[PDB]
């Protein structure tokens, strides 16, 4: 599923902004 | 709408007298107690503090001058300060003090105890449609007030709106907003939340922000950002590809809502268009939406978070401290004058 696939990826904690 | 238009021109005439002449200086390091670390960042973090003459909490956002010039910050430094200081709206946070000592900056807000809207949103899930739809009304009126001054935000995400005793939505983080009346070509935000003009060194203007409020309702109701990956440059590659697929339980106008948010073609993206936010506020999806009622934040929150007291952290994570170091010498004095 595309949920699991969310929470097996690396970025699911906080982000940070890039510049 | 002919009280909206008044409103307006009343906001732009108190903000542009702030914008011309910005407050400085209004508070200093020894007034406060820190407490402990809400958030952290790339030149520094937030801190919960306590005013020592009022016993108020606040949130102190610290700045290291040094970190902010080596990674090329100071006028984006600068931006976020001053557009902060002169801002008013019931969705801002409130900046109450900024000053700066040898070291550092510092913007001294409003303590929003309720924590990131991330957090409940990564604990929960997901929220439920008419969830999403309350806190998605309070952006579009602020983006609405941000942009008839002027400004573009630029980094919309759960990470930077939180959520106030009231369970309304506090936006933070005034890192990459800008007073532009033409078009600008930095590469700043949060990679899933970028438009596709910013990725492709396009020119752009404000029509990135209703862009990014396309990825906060899509993430706020999926639980998942529309474009995800692993390394940012996968991310860009799915941005600018531009196809979008939706939960089998968004319902229909949320998916066309999403479909002209989400819309590589700026001739076509809703926020851009000859009506403007107009096509937003009046959308299907937002049709059961009190516009005047959320301003006066007269409608009941979904959600409410739980509050113990007085300097009570528990709706934030917690983060390794470190020591506040200020240098016996002035870092950066010339560039930060203004501030
Ligand atoms: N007024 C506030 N009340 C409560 N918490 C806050 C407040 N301001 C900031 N925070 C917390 O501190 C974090 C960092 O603040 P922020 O201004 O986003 O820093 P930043 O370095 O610009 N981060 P980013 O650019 O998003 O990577 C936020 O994500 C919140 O958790
Ligand atoms: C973003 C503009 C919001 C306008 C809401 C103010 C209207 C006041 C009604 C009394
Ligand atoms: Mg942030
Ligand atoms: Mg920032």
């Amino acid at each position: 599923t595309t949920y699991a696939d969310f929470i097996a990826s690396g970025r699911t904690g906080r982000r940070a902004s890039i510049h | 709408q002919e009280s909206v238009k008044e409103f307006l021109a009343k906001a732009k005439e108190d903000f542009l007298k702030k914008w011309e002449t910005p407050s400085q200086n209004t508070a200093q390091l020894d007034q406060f107690d820190r407490i402990k670390t809400l958030g952290t960042g790339s030149f520094g973090r937030v801190m919960l503090v306590k005013h020592k003459e009022s016993g108020n909490h606040y949130a102190m956002k610290i700045l290291d001058k040094q970190k902010v010039v080596k990674l090329k910050q100071i006028e984006h430094t600068l931006n976020e300060k001053r557009i902060l200081q002169a801002v008013n709206f019931p969705f801002l946070v409130k900046l109450e003090f900024s000053f700066k000592d040898n070291s550092n900056l510092y913007m001294v807000m409003e303590y929003v105890a309720g924590g990131e809207m991330f957090s409940h949103l990564r604990r929960i899930g997901r929220f439920s449609e008419p969830h999403a739809r309350f806190y998605a009304a309070q952006i579009v009126l602020t983006f609405e007030y941000l942009h008839s001054l002027d400004l573009i935000y630029r980094d919309l995400k759960p990470e930077n709106l939180l959520i106030d005793q009231q369970g309304y939505i506090q936006v933070t983080d005034f890192g990459f907003a800008k007073r532009v009346k033409g078009r600008t070509w930095t590469l700043c935000g949060t990679p899933e939340y970028l438009a596709p003009e910013i990725i492709l060194s396009k020119g752009y203007n404000k029509a990135v922000d209703w862009w990014a409020l396309g990825v906060l309702i899509y993430e706020m109701a999926a639980g998942y950002p529309p474009f995800f990956a692993d390394q940012p440059i996968q991310i860009y590659e799915k941005i600018v590809s531009g196809k979008v697929r939706f939960p089998s339980h968004f319902s229909s106008d949320l998916k066309d809502l999403l479909r002209n948010l989400l819309q590589v073609d700026l001739t076509k993206r809703f926020g851009n268009l000859k009506n403007g936010v107009n096509d937003i506020k009046n959308h299907k999806w937002f049709a059961t939406t009190d516009w005047i009622a959320i301003y006066q934040r007269k409608v009941e929150a979904p959600f409410i978070p739980k509050f113990k007291g007085p300097g009570d952290t528990s709706n934030f994570d917690d983060y390794e401290e470190e020591e506040i170091r200020v240098s016996i010498n002035e870092k950066c004095g010339k560039e930060f004058t203004e501030f």
